């Protein structure tokens, strides 16, 4: 019967939205490491600003 | 029968059990005359409507 | 049973079937992810301005 039909979509699309969980997860990973790095490079911008500043 | 509002006549399996998002795998039919119409309507019914699948 | 192949739907209820949810994983994983850059982009500019 469906033991190899259905049963076996019952895995594919099960692993189907298993990667798609994964890759919101992976998304959502990626959008906190850009803002991490966003922020360090402002606080790099905003020490040679200063250390210009300072030289002045 | 036929015509059946008592859900307790059909099993709780081969019912859309842990229904897939994209595929509910599960549909009631009660057509008229023998069994071999049926069929026919499930050939009919087994292509350009959903991917090849058994039920009982 | 029906009228029908026998062993047909070895990939008729994978392959059309899957790729639904695989194709919007890949689109989500791009486009959220470039989202985001462009999103940390404008807000180290905006940083980078409030420290000018």
């Amino acid at each position: 019967s469906q033991k190899n039909g259905i049963a076996t979509l019952l895995q594919a699309e099960k692993e189907a939205h298993e990667i798609v969980s994964k890759a919101r997860k992976y998304r959502q990973d990626k959008l906190k490491q850009a803002k991490t790095d966003a922020a360090k490079e402002i606080d790099s911008y905003k020490i040679q600003k200063d250390k210009e500043l300072k030289e002045f | 029968d036929l015509s059946v509002r008592s859900l307790h006549d059909i099993v709780k399996p081969e019912d859309f059990v842990l229904n897939s998002e994209h595929l509910t795998t599960v549909l009631v039919a009660v057509p008229k005359s023998l069994k071999s119409d049926f069929e026919k309507s499930y050939e009919t019914l087994s292509k350009n409507v959903v991917p090849a699948s058994a039920s009982v | 049973l029906t009228p029908n192949q026998v062993n047909d739907e070895l990939n008729k209820m994978q392959a059309f079937i899957r790729k639904e949810a695989e194709e919007k994983a890949k689109e989500i994983q791009l486009k959220a992810d470039q989202e985001y850059e462009i999103e940390k982009t404008n807000i180290v500019r905006n940083e980078t301005n409030n420290i000018d």
